[PDB]
């Protein structure tokens, strides 16, 4: 990330010095020792999910007493959540239900 | 062997099926559209939601 100096106003880089590396500028004597972690985090976007569960995949989040489908009240459906962006994004829920006679999507 | 006006005029067999097909289409384009806008659309495969 960009950080600019204080005093001046020019671009910061990062050097190293006698006890820590440090934020230098190249043009006024300001530093600024890095005492503590500092972080910066892009999170770019991901592939698209949509024609990579579909046909049967592996899926797995079934768990003893879950829940019946809505529609056909019975447990013959899988039911997962992804996120579909970065991992900042709230995680959202999907399920298919496949029966005999009966084909749905839903949300 | 000749053409004219009334050889292109639509009769009463062809007005009141082409409303009918019209507002069936248009209903559907609309349904479509609202189902675009605000939800879930069924997406075909490799392309857009548009
Ligand atoms: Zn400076
Ligand atoms: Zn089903």
């Amino acid at each position: 990330m960009l950080l600019f100096c204080p005093g001046c106003g020019n671009g910061l880089i990062v050097e190293e010095g006698q006890r820590c590396h440090r934020f230098s500028c190249n043009t006024c004597p300001y530093v600024h020792n890095i005492t503590r972690k500092v972080t910066n985090r892009k999170y770019p976007k991901l592939k698209e999910v949509d024609d990579v569960l579909g046909g049967a995949a592996a899926w797995e989040n079934v768990d003893s007493t879950a829940e019946s489908c809505p529609k056909c009240e019975h447990p013959r459906a899988y039911f997962m959540q992804l996120q579909t962006r970065s991992a900042d994004e709230p995680m959202t829920t999907f399920y298919k239900c496949c029966n005999a006679q009966c084909g749905h999507r839903w949300r | 062997f000749s053409i004219g006006i009334g050889d292109v005029t639509p009769g009463q067999g062809l007005l009141k099926a082409k409303y009918e097909l019209l507002n069936a289409g248009y209903k559907k384009c609309d349904e479509y559209i609202e189902a675009l806008n605000t939800g879930k659309l069924q997406q075909q495969p490799g392309c857009t939601a548009e």
